[PDB]
């Protein structure tokens, strides 16, 4: 998981809980924080 | 990867300036750089000058000066998250 | 003249604004013999004028360019004119702007 | 019509392509393919797998069929397009 | 020297056979200053020798080439050396063939 | 639908009913293509 | 023109 | 100055 500033096992918001109103997207997979609809 | 990466041009000799204002409205909030002509314009949540640039030029790939992510207007998705 | 070339994949969609057959060269402003790049849609003069299109190819690597004089497509790598279904849209939209 | 390996493709040689070209290794004229990076002609997996062997040595991903003019990408393990000369 | 360039996408997987740091130029046979193309993996000499790689780039459009002397990557379009995560595998496999270590 | 020989065939909208119109095999106004399952 | 571009 | 430490006659690559 990479922060908007550049800094760096099985449900949904549980991943965001560890890091919550601002979300991310990357692509389940055995492996990034954006600002949604780009451009 | 996306089929529009072909449109991408080399980084200018001058390099990229993360603090560059919009070429049309001068704003410094949420700016993006075009990877084909390297012009800087604001996002859709601002005044939408890069959307307007895409409409005029057809240039598909833009890079955010906020989080360095690449958006493809045709694929309507972020392509990669590689950055300077 | 090729019926296909491995570089047709590099051809991008026609910009929303459309194509302008009377567009001058982006570098020298001339209106004689210009080509449009089918990947980034920038307009530059041909080899017989000031070669700004071939200079664009050198810098970008963009292989396919369309003549605004005779609506033919040249591939810089294949060093030949290419004729293929992929070029129908680009040639149509351009012909419509050149004639009607 | 797109895969991330089309970058490896080279221009068609000045001499052109010869659909009747035999496999460079075994000389067979049944089921041959042409490499779109180096333009060498080799047989497919069903015959003697000389093109698979070439891919292993070169890393060259895209090959074109001399039977049905289709384009296979070894990495994508799929037919990428069917545009043909 | 760039931390990224828009041409890194053109980099292909290292061939199953691997890389041979001692491979001569495919055109002139020289063993001094050779580069490997990171898209088609053909080996040709640098610009200061006979420039068969400058030629290969001219013909193919392939932007990224790796030095068999110092293991650096040059982008012909960006006209600069590029260093990035994308080039780690290529540089590793090449270093192992040149030295034995990663 | 394009034949292995290069010819183009011209009735539809996950079955063998499509192959029946054309028979023992390769899988809008979109174009279908006849090949050989595993290339190279 | 025999040579394009 | 930086001669002790940009990086040694490398020039344009490729
Ligand atoms: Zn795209
Ligand atoms: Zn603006
Ligand atoms: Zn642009
Ligand atoms: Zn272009
Ligand atoms: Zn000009
Ligand atoms: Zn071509
Ligand atoms: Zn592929
Ligand atoms: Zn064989
Ligand atoms: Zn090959
Ligand atoms: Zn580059
Ligand atoms: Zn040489
Ligand atoms: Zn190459």
């Amino acid at each position: 998981v990479k922060t908007l500033t550049g800094k760096t096992p099985s449900t949904i918001e549980n991943v965001k809980a560890k890091i919550q109103q601002r979300l991310i997207f990357a692509g389940i997979q055995k492996e990034l924080v954006l600002r949604l609809r780009g451009g | 990867w996306c089929p529009h990466l072909v449109a991408v041009c080399p980084i200018p000799a001058a390099g990229l300036d993360v603090t560059q204002p919009c070429g049309d409205c001068g704003t410094i909030q949420e700016n993006w750089v075009c990877l084909s002509c390297y012009q800087v314009y604001c996002g859709r949540y601002i005044n939408g000058h890069m959307l307007q640039h895409h409409g005029n030029s057809g240039h598909p790939l833009v890079l955010s000066y906020i989080d360095l992510s690449a958006w493809c207007y045709y694929c309507q998705a972020y392509v990669h998250h590689q950055a300077l």
